[PDB]
């Protein structure tokens, strides 16, 4: 309706990323700077400056970075490994603060919520970190029986979602019960892996997911009532969902067949673009601070950084 | 599973 361009930006290139769809391998943190894991080594580029710092190579034979996720005020950074590390960097000094064990697997999705930071597994076990004390290992949320590859705490707190590849979406309580770590919510209509999780930023209880190739959905939830308020067949695998806040507007990321972001009008559900180019499936989506760009990683090894959300 | 990783 307004002017979306066709293109992207600026085309970043990202050689060596890893094609596996269950990895959360970039982030943009609130000081504009997008982090993003190449095989073995982070990446930190700034969208102010241009500056590209190598944040850290793995050191063992093998091993890669299956996660990583800036904490909010994005002066440290979180990274999951396939060792099953949760590492903590502090980005201007450049060191390592912390490496915390306690999964049996790799780590492959991170969720921030104030200094707790949630590090979900292939084992299927959710971990929540006190990053602050010497026992990190605060919890154990147990909802999944394959690899946890969605985990998002919802903007005010009050709820953490899980997607899994055992096709599971839960929604977890922020503090356990009578009954300890048990979901709120358990959504089963997927029939593929979810991936895609994301909470409304002006609705509190409404959830959006997606699901791999087996499923092609796009589900909106009201995770209150357990309500499934909309299904909509986007007709490719969606790896990722991000809410704008600008224009009330989803986007979603695709693979085959036409490797696409898809901006969708809420709570309609209709499409109002589709952004080509991407000659792979994409593998993540990561907004900027202003809300205004996109950024998409595929397994073309680039990044396009689509200013879609602009305003006035 | 890599449900998601095959072809």
């Amino acid at each position: 309706c307004r002017y979306i361009p066709s293109l992207p930006d600026r085309i970043l290139d990202a050689p060596e990323i890893r094609n596996d769809y269950y990895l959360n391998l970039v982030d943009w943190s609130s000081g504009n700077v997008l982090a993003v894991a190449l095989d073995n080594s982070v990446y930190l580029w700034s969208a102010s400056s241009g500056d590209i710092l190598q944040l850290l190579q793995m050191e063992q034979p093998g091993e890669y970075i299956s996660s990583v996720a800036w904490i909010k005020e994005g002066n440290y950074l979180a990274v999951g490994t396939s060792s099953a590390e949760v590492q903590l960097w502090d980005v201007q000094q450049q060191k390592r603060l912390r490496n915390m064990t306690s999964h049996s697997a790799r780590v492959g999705s991170l969720s921030w919520n104030s200094y707790i930071l949630s590090s979900g597994s292939r084992s299927g076990h959710i971990h929540h970190h006190d990053v602050r004390v010497a026992e990190h290992h605060v919890a154990t949320l147990s909802g999944h029986s394959q690899e946890v590859c969605g985990l998002r705490w919802a903007p005010d707190g009050r709820h953490l979602a899980s997607g899994g590849n055992d096709n599971l979406v839960n929604v977890w309580p922020s503090a356990p019960g009578e009954g300890g770590w048990v979901p709120l919510q358990t959504f089963t209509q997927h029939q593929g892996a979810v991936k895609a999780v994301a909470w409304c930023p002006w609705q509190s209880n409404v959830l959006a997911t997606g699901g791999g190739t087996s499923d092609r959905h796009i589900r909106i939830w009201n995770v209150c009532s357990g309500a499934c308020l909309s299904a909509v067949d986007a007709h490719s695998q969606v790896c990722s969902i991000l809410w704008s806040p600008h224009y009330k507007e989803l986007i979603s990321g695709h693979g085959f067949a036409q490797n696409q972001l898809v901006i969708w009008k809420y709570p309609t559900m209709a499409k109002v673009a589709e952004l080509k180019g991407h000659t792979s499936r994409v593998l993540s989506l990561t907004m900027s601070p202003d809300g205004a760009t996109v950024a998409s990683a595929a397994a073309d090894e680039t990044l396009r950084l689509w200013r879609c959300f602009e305003l006035d | 599973l890599s449900k998601e990783n095959v072809q």
